[PDB]
């Protein structure tokens, strides 16, 4: 839950998917780095902090990019300047969510209670409440000023509270040009406190002393900005209106205001350990849509790394792509849907459906649909996950596909000992994986692209150890398809339907047929010494591994040569002449494998003997065998096998 | 000179041994009883002193004829011993003198028997020898323990000869006579104690065996050598004659007993005799092919051991693959017959190619056994890849003719040619079904002659397929008279099952399967099929000379087979019923009448 | 520490009302799965039932829901808050 970040916000893009108004997907974004945050203060050990305040920090960046978003996109058509309101979403989100001392405890009855008449420590309890009233205020609290400007005999701070007042009833309005004149010049008067000599100047909108700034934090630090062009940009058009009167007027104001990149030119100056952290300089890549800008510049500097700046850059685009079509920059994006994807490596078991969303072109194209082909194992659960999405069709044909080609290219170093032996362990262990994917996408009709995935590794068998006869029985595993390819080749229209059904069925009776010989070859080596004394059981047993074998080399033989002669597709005819002339000798053994468990007892000599004799003979009328040994190189291994019963059967 | 007045001075002291040897002057014949014994111990002594005193002393071949005339004197004077133990014996000695006694006297008169020795009792091998003789009347007749009992006093008695030569130093006719005409009558002694063997009792005669093998094998190693010794020096072989008659005779069969009395021994008593007596190789090896064991042990020390042994190679011909190569098969041997196949010896080989080649030229004469060639006909024409055509169509048309006929055969489908009725002239029924039931159709010699054989009609209509296919073998006299027959047959049948339907299956199938293009089959007509040219009795011995009966009843059989049919077609019917056929038949099929040749073109 | 503390959520039929009073110590809806959306200006689904609070300069200025409904069943959170349940039983 809390552990897994990411989840929570696949969650919230799920929802939106469902639906499909659209300022959702980035309100869910207040409700994952709160409970984070709050999930290691509420309970738990206090060191958990050092990692909170990067979740303490995380979520009011997501308040702040809700306002602008909404701003210069939902003009509804109901009943002036555009890039003014700019400075109304900046205070709200520095006026709301501001730290805030608690009321002062033990506050003293009566006042002066220890008495030039007064301590040292009498200007301080006084100061003390002054810098509790000086810090509710520029955080927006009047409700909250208002009483406790009365709450503490602080009358000499309620004047301004309702000027104030008057300042916001004509705020809302949208005389007063010499009130801002006068506040200014008392902010040059001698006799005030650190904290209301700050508070003076920044409601007008100028700047204090840098004694009173030193404290100021640099996040802090940027209201100084915010406020002066506020006196300004009023007092500039307030001067263009001119309702108070040149003769109002009492001292020039600077009615420059400058852009916001002067403005950050300075607040990363005064305080820049902290100004420059990389969770609060994402509020000006917002006003420039900059994304791959600030995440790429970090794999250059490979010499001398955050995942939460990841997360949101890449969950922006998504959002970016769909507030304005194209806003994130083309290349960004790819470039966005790609680190996204690669980056998901510990949670991209779940995510194999929030990267649909924004397919764009490396979903269309052969792009980011291939690398669901590198981690679809054994486990069924991500296969199935991935039906959803609304995806299926094409992408279910280029995914099974690119899922069956793409390990093609890797076993091309198993066709190059055509003459020795190799290491076959890891084709023993990841070919195993090779199957499930086609064997999920139970599809009648997809059928053929994939059926002959097992015959275009009979080659890579050659000498020794088969792979065919292992991988015989993975289909074995999933049978019973073959019905339902017959049944849906029935469908669609197809014009070479004399020679496509043909060998399908073909290629499914040699397997099996294959499939057999193997099971049949593993219970008579099994067999070695069974049934002890009692050979009664195998007199009959090894009669019918005798009779089962002599039909089985007649019928082998049978099935491979039924391809006939001439054909238009020969590739498929050289193919699998090696196969039929590599199950040949390893028949004729077995009968003389009689001859040395068997040999106790001498009823296997004068059988096994003239039915493997003649296993040559009669292999010389159709066609001399083919010639099985010109496709092997076994001529002479028959020549010795069977000459050696003239020493043994006299 | 002086070397002959000494030979004779000793032969004069030599007949005055010979009688001090079986009666002495100075001694007192009537004391006591017959001294044989003493008057043998002279002889004895005085030898003592013949040897010192002829040191060396030799000239020409005079030391080996006085070497011999030793053995003259010296062997006689260990019988009258026995004659002791059988004056114990008594009434098996007296039985015998007595009989003796008649033998003298009925071959040589001379008072029948006097026991003086007179002239070296020479007669005593002629006595021993009908008295074996007739042992197998008596004695056959009497026990094997008794007959048992008796032969080794015999055994032991003659086993008391050979210790002298060893103490003469020993390094002529009369030296190849003085003990050969004995081996007349040796083999009637082993056969005697041995076909009682342990008087069908094994338990306790196995020791009573042990203790008498050694007399059985001092005798036979020992005499064997005097044989290629006489016979080397001798050379009667251009007489040869009686004695050789004799000797070559009574030398095979002390082969064939020696090897069995060699196998029935104990361990290593042949194994020595075989080392200790360089004879009868083969017999020894016989006892010696791993008859115990095939022990590593034991086995390669002897076998290493034969060294010289090209004897040894014949060896290998008993009943492998052993010996180091061998030199391939001992030098690739002579004629293999079968081990032509063994002579594969994983290689092409050449040999192996006409190995089977000389399987069918082999099969030729005497054969048995084919499917081994059968499916190593085929082999050998797999192992190869002019003779190569010839080869495939023997293989080809042998291996399906021997299957379908030892099939129809035993299946005994067809049931019978109706004709043939209680004559001799025609066994070969019984010689088929003796063939069809075993050895691969007992080699399956005369395919010629199983298609003569036909009752049913689809049964009998193959032959001419196999005549156009591989008659590339027989005179074209044989295939015609085979082709002659075969419509004579069909005509037989024809005019019997009324509407001459035979035909009409025949004429179809061999234009069916497009046997004219790929054989010029000869055209039959009346002239061809009553065609008495090809009878001659050089043909006729060579096609029937299997069979032992009279070529007479052959040739009559056959005559009346013609006849028949030559009486038959009368104004040649047969002519127009035979060309009509053919000719409507062949029609609308890609053929056409050769009336230059009397044959089918296209 | 804007310590907000909110009252007066409560569990109520289809039509009745109630009234939540917030104190900034120093009105938003969501509903179970969905997102927080703004209720009080005024939400399109809460015009003329609801009557928000929010007052110039130190007025809380407290109001209620009149003719509450089963889509009304959230947790209120305040903005200038824990959060307040309100449901709704059909």
């Amino acid at each position: 839950y809390q552990t897994e970040r990411f989840t929570k916000f696949s969650d919230t893009l799920k929802e939106f998917k469902i639906e499909q108004d659209p300022f959702n997907i980035i309100r869910e974004f207040r409700s994952a780095a709160g409970q984070l945050a709050l999930d290691l203060a509420n309970s738990g050990d206090e060191s958990n902090v050092i990692s909170s305040k990067d979740w303490e920090l995380e979520a009011r960046f997501w308040h702040l990019v809700e306002l602008l978003l909404v701003f210069r996109n939902a003009d509804l058509d109901l009943d002036d300047n555009k890039q003014l309101y700019q400075i109304w979403i900046v205070m709200v989100w520095l006026k709301e969510n501001t730290y805030v001392m608690e009321r002062p405890k033990n506050v003293p009855t009566s006042k002066w209670l220890n008495s030039n008449v007064l301590d040292v420590k009498d200007k301080e309890e006084d100061h003390i409440f002054f810098k509790y009233i000086y810090e509710l205020i520029l955080a927006g609290a009047i409700d909250e000023a208002l009483e406790e400007a009365k709450l503490s005999d602080n009358i000499s701070i309620c004047m301004i509270l309702c000027g104030i007042q008057e300042y916001l009833n004509p705020v809302i309005d949208t005389k007063h040009s010499l009130w801002r004149r006068t506040v200014y010049s008392l902010s040059q008067q001698a006799g005030l406190d650190p904290y209301e000599r700050a508070i003076y100047s920044y409601l007008s909108g100028a700047i204090p002393n840098q004694e009173v700034l030193q404290y100021s934090d640099w996040e802090s630090d940027l209201h100084i900005h915010l406020n002066q062009i506020l006196q300004t940009e009023i007092e500039n058009y307030l001067l263009e209106n001119n309702q108070v009167g040149t003769d109002e007027l009492i001292l020039p104001l600077p009615s420059h205001a400058l852009t916001v990149q002067e403005v950050l030119n300075r607040v990363a100056s005064r305080h820049p350990s902290e100004s420059e952290h990389p969770i609060r300089v994402l509020m000006a890549s917002v006003i420039l849509d900059s994304l791959p800008s600030v995440i790429h510049s970090s794999v250059e500097m490979l010499l001398d790394d955050k995942p939460y700046l990841l997360r949101i850059v890449t969950h922006l685009a998504i959002c970016l792509d769909i507030i304005n079509p194209g806003s994130v920059e083309e290349v960004d994006k790819s470039k966005l849907i790609t680190t996204y994807i690669s980056l998901l490596k510990l949670q991209g078991l779940y995510e194999n459906i929030p990267i649909y969303a924004t397919f764009l072109n490396e979903s269309d194209c052969l792009e980011a649909c291939s690398f669901i082909l590198s981690s679809l194992e054994d486990p069924q659960v991500r296969k199935k996950q991935i039906e959803t999405i609304n995806f299926l069709r094409l992408p279910a044909s280029n995914i099974l596909r690119r899922t069956t080609q793409r390990v093609f290219d890797e076993t091309e170093q198993e066709y190059s000992p055509s003459n020795e032996i190799s290491i076959s362990f890891d084709v023993n262990n990841i070919d195993m994986h090779l199957i499930y994917g086609v064997e999920w996408l139970i599809e009648g009709k997809l059928y053929v692209d994939a059926v002959h995935s097992i015959i275009a590794l009979s080659r890579r068998f050659l000498l020794n150890g088969r792979v065919k006869a292992l991988e015989q029985f993975m289909e074995r595993n999933n049978i019973g398809e073959i019905c339902k390819n017959y049944e849906l080749e029935k469908i669609a229209d197809n014009i070479s339907k004399d020679e496509n059904e043909d060998q399908f069925l073909e290629e499914i009776t040699q397997y099996e047929h294959l499939i057999k010989g193997i099971r049949e070859y593993e219970e008579w080596q099994k067999s070695v010494s069974l049934l002890s004394s009692e050979s009664n059981i195998p007199t009959l047993i090894e009669k019918l591994q005798g009779f089962s074998k002599d039909t089985f080399e007649l019928i082998k033989t049978f099935l491979v040569d039924l391809t006939s002669s001439n054909f238009a597709d020969s590739a498929d005819y050289e193919i699998l002449y090696e196969i039929r002339a590599l199950y040949t000798p390893f028949l004729l053994m077995e009968l003389h494998k009689k001859l040395v468990e068997a040999a106790k007892l001498l009823k296997i000599p004068k059988f096994i003997s003239e039915a493997l004799a003649f296993t040559s003979l009669v292999a010389n009328e159709n066609d001399k065998i083919y010639l099985l040994f010109q496709s092997s190189g076994k001529l002479k291994e028959y020549l010795d096998l069977v000459a050696r019963t003239a020493t043994l059967s006299n | 000179g002086f070397s002959l007045d000494q030979e004779s001075i000793e032969h004069d002291l030599k007949l005055t041994s010979e009688e001090i040897f079986h009666s002495n002057g100075k001694y007192i014949p009537p004391m006591l009883n017959t001294l044989g014994q003493h008057l043998s111990v002279r002889k004895e002594f005085f030898q003592n002193f013949l040897t010192f005193v002829a040191k060396n002393f030799n000239y020409k071949i005079s030391p080996e004829l006085k070497l011999d005339l030793i053995e003259k004197f010296e062997i006689l004077n260990c019988c009258i011993k026995f004659n002791s133990i059988i004056r114990q014996s008594d009434v098996l000695n007296d039985i015998w003198e007595k009989t003796l006694s008649n033998y003298n006297l009925t071959q040589n008169e001379h008072l029948t028997t006097k026991t003086v020795v007179i002239n070296s009792p020479d007669v005593f091998p002629v006595i021993f020898k009908q008295f074996l003789n007739h042992v197998v009347f008596v004695l056959f007749p009497s026990q094997n323990q008794n007959f048992k009992l008796n032969v080794t006093n015999l055994i032991n008695l003659c086993f008391y000869d050979g210790i002298l030569e060893e103490g003469e130093k020993t390094i002529p006719w009369f030296i190849n006579f003085d003990y050969l005409n004995c081996i007349n009558q040796c083999f009637f002694d082993f056969t005697f104690a041995c076909e009682e063997e342990g008087s069908l009792d094994s338990y306790k005669e196995g020791l009573l065996k042990i203790v008498k093998i050694l007399y059985y094998q001092f005798n036979q190693f020992k005499i064997w050598i005097n044989t290629q010794p006489v016979k080397s020096v001798n050379a009667n072989d251009n007489f040869i004659n009686i004695n050789n008659l004799y000797d070559d005779n009574h030398l095979d069969w002390n082969h064939v007993l020696c090897k069995v009395n060699l196998k029935e021994q104990c361990i290593q008593i042949a194994e020595f005799y075989k080392d200790l007596s360089g004879l009868v190789q083969t017999l020894q090896t016989l006892d010696q092919n791993d008859s115990t064991t095939v022990s590593l042990y034991e086995t390669f020390f002897n076998e290493f051991p034969k060294e010289f042994s090209f004897t040894l190679f014949e060896y290998l011909i008993k009943h492998q693959q052993h010996d180091v190569l061998i030199q391939f098969f001992q030098e690739s041997a002579p004629k293999y017959g079968h081990v032509a196949w063994i002579q594969q010896i994983l290689d092409g080989s050449y040999a192996d190619a006409m190995n089977t080649l000389k399987n069918i030229t082999v099969d030729d004469s005497k054969k048995g056994e084919s499917l081994s060639e059968c499916e190593l006909h085929l082999n050998v024409a797999k192992l190869s890849s002019i003779n190569t055509l010839r080869k495939i169509q023997y293989n080809l048309d042998t291996i399906d003719a021997e299957k379908n006929i030892s099939n129809k055969l035993k299946k005994g489908e067809v049931q019978i040619c109706k004709r043939f009725k209680n004559g001799s002239i025609r066994e070969v029924f019984n010689i088929l079904v003796e063939e069809l039931k075993s050895t691969t159709v007992v080699n399956l010699s005369d395919l010629v002659e199983l298609y003569s054989m036909l009752d049913d009609e689809e049964s009998l209509f193959i032959p001419l397929r196999i005549l156009s296919v591989d008659g590339d073998l027989l005179n074209f006299e044989v295939k015609k008279f085979l082709n002659a027959l075969v419509w004579r047959r069909i005509v037989l049948l024809n005019a019997s099952n009324e509407g001459d339907k035979l035909l009409q299956h025949i004429v179809k199938r061999v234009f069916d399967e497009e046997l004219p293009k790929n054989n010029d089959f000869p055209l039959p007509s009346v002239d061809l099929l009553c065609d008495k040219s090809l009878l001659t009795p050089e043909y006729i011995s060579e096609t029937y000379g299997r069979f032992p009966i009279d070529q007479n009843a052959i040739r009559e059989e056959i005559y009346e087979e013609i006849s028949q049919v030559e009486t038959l077609n009368s104004d040649n019917s047969l002519e127009i019923k035979l060309h009509s056929t053919i000719g409507s038949v062949a029609k609308e099929k890609n053929y056409t009448i050769n009336y230059e040749t009397n044959t089918v073109e296209y | 520490q804007l310590q907000l503390v909110e009252t007066g959520g409560g569990l109520v039929q289809a039509g009745g009302s109630l009234r939540l009073s917030c104190v900034a110590s120093g009105w938003f809806r969501q509903a179970p799965g969905k997102e927080r959306e703004f209720v009080a200006d005024y939400a399109d689904s809460v015009k003329g039932r609801f009557t928000i609070s929010r007052n110039n300069d130190k007025n809380t200025v407290y109001l209620q829901m009149n003719n509450l409904i089963p889509e009304d069943t959230a947790v209120y959170y305040c903005a200038a808050g824990q959060g307040t349940q309100v449901t709704v039983s059909s």
